[PDB]
RNA sequence: CGCAGGUGCAGAUCUUGGUGGUAGUAGCAAAUAUUCAAACGAGAACUUUGAAGGCCGAAGUGGAGAAGGGUUCCAUGUGA
RNA sequence: UCUGGCAUGUUGGAACAAUGUAGGUAAGGGAAGUCGGCAAGCCGGAUCCGUAACUUCGGGAUAAGGAUUGGCUCUAAGGG
């Protein structure tokens, strides 16, 4: 299966940990990255701007704790790269964080 | 034009040189001779590794300050650098050097590096200002890098 | 000229190399004396540093303003599981010093034990002692077997179990145990290898090795701190505050004539991770681990005559920087060396004790349980409840199951 | 491409600062053709251009 | 064979030019700060567009002039 | 902070060692440091009280010393 959609929660909280003020947001978006990379193998992340957006939404220190992204593995067919496959990080909209688990999504 | 040396015969070999190349002769002398001896396939997919920084060059001469990295223990050797400029220039020659291994009718698959030399092509001037009122040079350090494939195997 | 005022040098030069220590092991650079008159056992053990707490206990020692009266001592835990006897080393004395003669290995050795022998396991075949083991079955080798312990009962001075830690009941990532050589004193060194040979792929636990109230070395790895000045590493006294490139730094690094900075200068380099032996430590405890019996698990570790709690010595929440400590402890007096997990070296004493505080019997009346991951206060998960009372998460529990 | 004189010509048309100019990022092309303030008239009418709110 | 010299260099902190070791070293640390996506393109941390997060905070990092500069102004193209 | 302007001032990535530059904090003492309180620290605004010696009668004077100060809900007075 190389077509596939899953539900996380990143821990922004503990991958920021020690990092200074001016690089908490920065930082955090080169987390989250790494955290689609080692998900789905894909080396090609793309970050949708709204969760760019949600990761700034409190300016360059006060990064959110946790954030709830869908990580959408997609052919890269489309554009003919030389890299096959590529991952789509976008942001989900969450009221609480209590006992939420990684989730497979279908349409 | 005329090479530093002669290939054993010269209908097994293919030849490729620039001249006038903006890239540090010394960190591309240390890279040439890591490149050395190597079959063609090997050192394009060293060279390419060494942009990646998943291979390193050791820095045996040219060695004034270079730091020491782990990769450096493949060659025996305790500082090495991973000299990116360097390495894509010598991957465009070997790729030259390839084209014309194919215009003559040698097998590409079996090509050895057996000559590679680097020399110092004339610099270029610039200057930086240095505090009372002074000038100092600013000077650039170009190479000429010649290449010698022969068919092996 | 003369220094004006006296003053004693920064430091010591007999821990003078300063370097890191080329051994993660702490090593034993001497064994006790061998007294053959005594019976046959063993002189040294290894263990792993879980925390530190403190105790409650009463002195007798009858001059002093605290006899007959309550003190509070800090006390280090150090996890001892038993350890398992894989091979025999003996040793010839030649006038060039000890020489080893001839090693023997058990028939069966752990996983545990062989990863030891690897660097990379993963990628590994496993194939040591592969040729080795077969030797303890064929006739052929077990014939060359006895022959090679007659070798070393009519050559060897010196006889020494190869002994491992098991990893498998430690709360810690590695997997890979410490191997150690742990030499036996007393008997003959026929009496040695027969105690050897028997107990050959054995355990033998802590309490055979060390007793109550008796003073060990211990030997190990101190806390590593990295590149240091010569202020921390040293020391120094610190420069006036209008000094010009430097404060934190010895002004003079040596005088002209000598023309060279003498080794006994302080100079700035890596502090810690340093080789270390301290040799007085007393064993407060010698802690009994967890066990099932009768279908229920005991947990009376750290539990005196006089309080009864039925608690363990793991605190609340746990050690901190370390897992929960489920096997045999020793509680010692003091601090020891190294970070948490370190892994320690015990051995007993090359001097006679005979001293009052070394022979003194301790029995301690409370051992501390509170959380050291912050100013805990309750001793025991029981206390704390029965003095906060129900909260919100115990009733949400209970609407979710009625 | 590049739409330097683009956001300078829109900004002196509609009488506003460049950060106040909107230029359509989906139609670039056809913005970098008008090099003239009348094309750059055409275009805020057709809505390609769009001066924003002050906030 | 004779005739005549601006006729022999290791030095002169010598003169002019060229080149080393130092050395791939010192250094590229004054004024809070960048991120996501797309476009053009052989090639993008740095160009442009859009969306975020910030700064100058009207005695401005704004809008205009005097001296001085003299085409640096504007468009297109190139990337030695 | 808005209008307007900008991209952090001739580069970026990673790490967070010594020494440093710049900014802080510190138990108990309280200048014992030092040529020397250098440096830092204390005080600091406004309102209501209260202010010495000396004096060229002008001052010294914010001398010194003390109290108050937030939020909310009211009351009284002050005009065309």
């Amino acid at each position: 299966n190389e077509v596939v959609t899953r539900e996380y929660t990143i821990n922004i909280h503990k991958r920021i940990h020690g990092v200074g003020f001016k690089k908490r947001a920065p930082r955090a978006l080169k987390e989250i990255r790494k955290f689609a990379m080692k998900e789905m193998g894909t080396p090609d992340v793309r970050i949708d701007t709204r969760l760019n957006k949600a990761v700034w939404a409190k300016g360059i220190r006060n990064v959110p704790y946790r954030i709830r992204v869908r990580l959408s593995r997609k052919r890269n067919e489309d554009e003919d790269s030389p890299n096959k496959l590529y991952t789509l990080v976008t942001y989900v909209p969450v009221t609480t964080f209590k006992n939420l688990q990684t989730v497979n999504v279908d349409e | 034009v005329r090479y530093s040396l002669d290939p054993e015969n010269p209908t097994k070999s293919c030849k490729s040189r620039g001249s006038n190349l903006r890239v540090h002769f010394k960190n591309t002398r240390e890279t040439a001779q890591a490149i050395k001896g190597m079959h063609i396939r090997k050192a394009t997919k060293y060279l390419k590794d060494v942009t990646l920084k998943k291979q390193c060059v050791p820095f045996r001469r040219y060695n004034g300050g270079v730091g020491r990295c782990a990769q450096a223990k493949q060659w025996g050797w305790t500082q090495g650098r991973w000299p990116k400029k360097s390495a894509e220039f010598l991957l465009h020659m070997l790729k030259n050097a390839e084209s014309n291994a194919e215009l003559k009718g040698l097998d590409v698959d079996s090509l050895v590096i057996e000559h590679i030399q680097v020399n110092k092509a004339p610099k270029m001037r610039r200057r930086t200002y240095r505090a009372h009122g002074r000038i100092n040079p600013y000077m650039s350090s170009p190479c000429h890098i010649e290449m010698i494939l022969t068919e092996k195997e | 000229s003369h220094r004006k005022f006296s003053a004693p040098r920064h430091g010591s030069l007999g821990f003078l190399p300063r370097k890191r220590s080329s051994r993660h092991r702490g090593k034993v650079k001497s064994f006790p004396k061998d007294d053959a008159s005594k019976p046959v056992h063993l002189t040294a053990f290894l263990g792993y540093k879980a925390g530190m707490t403190h105790i409650v206990r009463e002195v007798d020692r009858p001059g002093s303003k605290v006899n007959k009266k309550e003190v509070v001592e800090a006390v280090t835990i150090v996890e001892t599981p038993p350890m398992v006897v894989v091979g025999i080393v003996g040793y010839v004395e030649t006038p060039r010093g000890l020489r080893t003669f001839k090693t023997v290995f058990a028939e069966h050795i752990s996983d545990e034990c062989k990863r030891r022998f690897y660097k990379n396991w993963h990628k590994s075949k496993k194939k040591a002692f592969t040729k080795y083991c077969k030797k303890w079955q064929d006739d052929t080798g077990k014939k060359q077997l006895e022959k090679d312990f007659n070798s070393m009962k009519k050559y060897c001075q010196v006889i020494r179990i190869i002994a491992h830690t098991q990893m498998r009941l430690l709360p810690l990532r590695q997997k890979k145990a410490h191997l150690m050589e742990i030499q036996v004193n007393g008997g003959t060194v026929a009496e040695k290898l027969d105690w050897a040979r028997e107990r050959l792929e054995q355990q033998v636990p802590v309490n055979q090795v060390f007793g109550q109230d008796e003073m060990i070395d211990v030997i190990g790895v101190t806390k590593g701190k990295g590149y240091k000045g010569v202020t921390s590493r040293w020391h120094t006294k610190k420069l006036p505050r209008k000094t010009h490139r430097g404060l934190r730094k010895v002004a003079c690094i040596g005088a002209w004539h000598p023309a060279r900075v003498a080794f006994s200068v302080a100079r700035a380099g890596q502090k810690g991770y340093h080789h270390r032996t301290e040799i007085n430590k007393k064993i407060y405890k010698i802690g009994q681990g967890y066990l099932i019996k009768d279908g229920k698990l005991i947990k009376n570790n750290a539990s005196t005559d006089y309080d009864l709690s039925d608690k363990s010595i793991n605190p609340l929440g746990g050690f901190v920087h370390y897992g929960e400590v489920t096997n045999d402890f020793i509680m010692l007096k003091g601090c020891v060396v190294g970070t948490k997990k370190r892994v320690l070296t015990l051995r007993k004493s090359l001097l006679v004790q005979t001293k009052r505080r070394a022979l003194e019997k301790i029995d301690l009346k409370f051992i501390d349980t509170t959380s050291k991951f912050g100013h805990g206060r309750f001793q025991t998960m029981e206390e704390k409840k029965a003095f906060m009372g129900p909260l919100k998460k115990d009733r949400i529990a209970k609407e979710e199951g009625a | 491409s590049m739409l330097r004189l683009q956001k300078r010509l829109a900004s002196s048309v509609l009488r506003c600062g460049k950060k106040k100019v909107w230029l359509d990022p989906n139609e670039t092309n056809e913005i970098a053709n008008a090099n003239s303030r009348q094309q750059i008239r055409k275009l805020i009418k057709d809505g390609l251009i769009i001066r924003k709110p002050v906030t």
